[PDB]
RNA sequence: CAAGGAGGUAAAAAUGUA
RNA sequence: CGCGGGGUGGAGCAGCCUGGUAGCUCGUCGGGCUCAUAACCCGAAGGUCGUCGGUUCAAAUCCGGCCCCCGCAACCA
RNA sequence: CCGGGCACUCUAACGGGACUGCCCGCGAAAGCGGGAGGAAGGAGGGGACGACGUCUGGUCAGCAUGGCCCUUACGGCCUGGGCGACACACGUGCUACAAUGCCCACUACAAAGCGAUGCCACCCGGCAACGGGGAGCUAAUCGCAAAAAGGUGGGCCCAGUUCGGAUUGGGGUCUGCAACCCGACCCCAUGAAGCCGGAAUCGCUAGUAAUCGCGGAUCAGCCAUGCCGCGGUGAAUACG
């Protein structure tokens, strides 16, 4: 399992790194239960459709969402930040 | 973790089997001997500056 | 001749012609012998019709043997699995129950070596 | 095993729990820490939780297990194959 | 032998004694 | 072993016969250094010698080694930057230690059940030239003579 | 430009974050800077050889070397930590 | 005894981690 | 929209004529030599033979329809 | 086993005893070959000892120590799990593939070590692990141990077979508050793969290789077939 940071979600990572330090773990740990369970585990791993077919979302707290998809042997993560 | 277990290894009481011999002079859980209560690293440091009596350099 | 199912021993010593039967080794074996009272030595070649009967009726009606004890042995691993039990699930992926080395040889329980390739 | 001169089945928590809850009734949940115990058949008929090093598995009790420890319910591993 | 429980010498490599191998000299 | 000749041992004589001969026989009977059971395989032995031929089982022995004994052999060689196989001739040292291998590996080798009847008959086959290991000796000297081009390789 | 994480890879980058937080501000210089120019740059970025044929190394600290791998639309990460 | 002159050669065996 | 030939392990080929067991090399995987790599040595796995239908007791093999690739022919006027 | 002696064997401290001093031959010497001389000799056999330095070797997890980082915590306590996971690959080993072998019974011969919050003599229960009693020993006093291979007598007759013991079912003992993951034993029944090992690879020149047991450290107990030491029988070969 591969993780496949896109453009945004990389800027976002880094930009949860630069401010407030206790959300970084908390975000590894979301990266670490999707990884041996995809769909199940931590923070409501819940779906999306209606534009976003085939993509999951987790919540990594009270508005900001750790949305993701999810292909054979690779985890990608599209944002890290609020959701819309 | 190393001073607080040292004298965790001091206090004798619940289920006496959760005694294990420790070194007093650096800690060490493990080599540590009953005729002496130091380390098998600490024996070697005083027994050559002659600081066990009677211990010798053996050869035979 | 045919004692518990099996005949297979001919001209060999009784004692070794009771340890080729499943559920009947050395020790119960001179347990039958020394109830019945029959020298060893003398061979199933050449031992009396009665003897034989004796032998037969001791060791078919004192302890159970090859089918019922064969089914005893798996129910009663039937009974270990089916009930969600530690020694049970180990018997039923076909490993080791009694605590040992899977990291390395446990190849009797495992079966062959299914070499996998390994990458680095 | 263990030597059978002794009192068996050593643990105290779920056996005083237990004995209030098999004679008052009503099949309650009860949550233990307790894998070294032994099923003793008043335990017949329960659903309890063992913990197995992350959380708390229930277990559903019946006649057939009885001289086992709850360890033995409770796997503490997760295989899943190879891959 | 050496490792068979059932023995003389499977005892001997054990130091154990048993039924095969009992203590009297 | 690149200083001395580094020395041939000495053995003591034997204690029903008096010769060093047989006492390397006893040496070569031996696995796991049981010499009392070696002298054992070897004196039940002569004694099948004793009953199945009415022969001193000494002198069986002596010519059974002299019917195994080899004079020459091939040995390999390196000068020139080749490596061809040259034969040459064999120290008595030699000759009669490799006779005396030759006798008890093959007498293993032989399909009978206890230990000194395959001792025994070796010997027997052995002086009257028929054992196992005379096929071994005229085998190692049927490759000397068949190499005998490179015999000019000899020092 | 897509960020590409091998198991070994995010093992050491969790291992310099909670270690060395230098380490990671080096690394995240370095992939910035990759993720422009690719084959040119910042830490010396070398073209590798015989068992690392199809790789890249530009230098994190002395010893430690950053080795990835470039594609048309991502960027592979076998290490982030040890002299290869 | 002391020693030179002309002359037949060792093989078939590659590479280096940034 | 004429004629001939060909679709087979990852790559390149043979087996089809004359239906019963799909073989060769390189490659892949486990081991060995070396400090290490290549070379070399030991051992093992891997296809169902374009696709659909038919014949036969049995189809890679025989027949027919279709898809793809390659070669040839398209002259008089 | 006593009186007694302590002459021997043992134990233990200090000594003598080889330095090729002596003989022959070689040489200018150093030294070399051989020999009565004794137990030994031409460093007697083993240890302890291991230079200037290399590997910018290893150890911040024995300890110390400079710098960086965490302090309602990268600190501290407890319970449970884990270090024991298993499609596989490698190293070190142990047990075997048997008849110079296996099993049963009887009878011998050691060295070095360890113990009175232990060694346990000797009885009784027990198929046995072991449990009840209870004597001796601050220990060349008493105990751990009877050494094992060996010797004698009996059985199996080369057949996966009385070789080999895995793996599994059942019944128990002991330690520990505790044996499910994760203990060691004893008993019954199971009794597999292995019939001697491809390319390759390792140790050993004399009490050495090989073979066989015994003791200690750690230790409540033990996953010890490991380590460290001790003795029993005891090869082969070195042309070069
Ligand atoms: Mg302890
Ligand atoms: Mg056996
Ligand atoms: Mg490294
Ligand atoms: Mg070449
Ligand atoms: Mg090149
Ligand atoms: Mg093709
Ligand atoms: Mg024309
Ligand atoms: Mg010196
Ligand atoms: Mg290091
Ligand atoms: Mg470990
Ligand atoms: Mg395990
Ligand atoms: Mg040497
Ligand atoms: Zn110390």
């Amino acid at each position: 399992m591969k993780l496949i940071w896109s453009e945004e979600s990389w800027d976002d990572y880094l930009y949860w790194q630069e401010t407030d330090k206790r959300i970084v773990k908390k975000i590894n740990e979301l990266i670490k239960d999707t990884r041996r369970t995809p769909f199940e585990g931590k923070g409501k791993p819940e779906p999306l459709k209606h534009n976003l077919s085939g993509f999951w979302s987790r919540r990594i707290t009270e508005e900001h969402r750790l949305v993701y998809a999810v292909t054979d042997d690779s985890l990608l993560i599209a944002a890290c930040r609020y959701h819309y | 973790a190393r001073k607080a277990l040292i004298e965790k290894a001091k206090r004798t009481p619940k289920f006496k089997v959760r005694a294990y011999t420790r070194c007093v002079r650096c800690g060490r859980a493990r080599s540590v001997y009953r005729f002496f209560g130091l380390c098998r690293i600490c024996l070697r440091e005083l027994a050559h500056k002659g600081q066990l009596p009677g211990v010798r350099k053996a050869s035979w | 001749a045919r004692i518990a199912g099996v005949e297979i021993p001919r001209n060999k010593r009784v004692d070794v012609a009771l340890t080729y039967i499943y559920g009947i080794g050395k020790a119960r074996a001179k347990e039958a012998l020394e109830k019945t009272g029959i020298n060893p030595a003398t061979r199933v070649k050449d031992l009396t019709e009665a003897e034989v009967v004796r032998l037969r009726e001791y060791v078919e009606n004192t302890w159970k043997l090859e089918g019922e004890l064969r089914a005893e042995v798996a129910a009663n691993i039937k009974r270990l699995m089916d009930i969600g039990c530690y020694r049970g699930l180990r018997h039923r992926r076909g490993l080791p129950v009694r605590g040992q080395r899977t990291r390395t040889n446990a190849r009797t329980r495992k079966g062959p070596r299914k070499t996998v390739a390994g990458k680095k | 095993p263990r030597s059978l001169k002794k009192g068996v089945f050593v643990d105290d928590h779920l056996l005083e729990k237990v004995l209030e809850l098999n004679a008052k009734g009503e099949k309650r949940l009860i949550k233990t820490w307790s894998r070294r115990s032994t099923i003793v058949p008043e335990m017949v008929g329960h659903t309890i939780a063992v913990y197995n090093g992350k959380q708390h598995v229930p277990v559903y009790i019946t006649e057939n297990m009885v001289g086992h420890k709850l360890g033995e319910f409770a796997p503490t591993r997760t295989y899943r194959g190879h891959g | 032998g050496k490792g068979d429980r059932r023995t003389r010498r499977g005892k001997i490599w054990r130091g154990t004694y048993g039924k095969y191998r009992p203590r009297k000299k | 072993a690149r200083r001395r000749r580094a020395e041939v041992r000495q053995l003591q004589p034997d204690l029903v016969y008096g010769d060093v001969l047989v006492t390397a026989f006893i040496n070569k009977i031996m696995r796991d250094g049981k010499k009392n059971l070696a002298a054992r395989i070897f004196y039940d032995a002569c004694k099948i010698i004793q009953e199945k031929t009415g022969q001193e089982p000494l002198k069986v022995f002596k010519q059974a080694v002299e019917n195994v004994k080899p004079r020459m052999e091939v040995r390999s060689r390196r000068v020139g930057g080749a490596n061809y196989q040259v034969p040459m001739e064999v120290s008595p040292r030699r000759q009669q230690s490799l006779a005396l291998r030759w006798l008890v590996q093959a007498a293993n080798q032989r399909p009978e059940r206890r230990a000194a009847v395959r001792i025994a008959h070796e010997l027997m086959d052995a002086a009257e030239g028929k054992g196992g290991a005379v096929k071994k000796k005229e085998d190692v000297e049927r490759m000397a003579e068949a190499n005998r081009a490179y015999a000019h390789y000899r020092w």
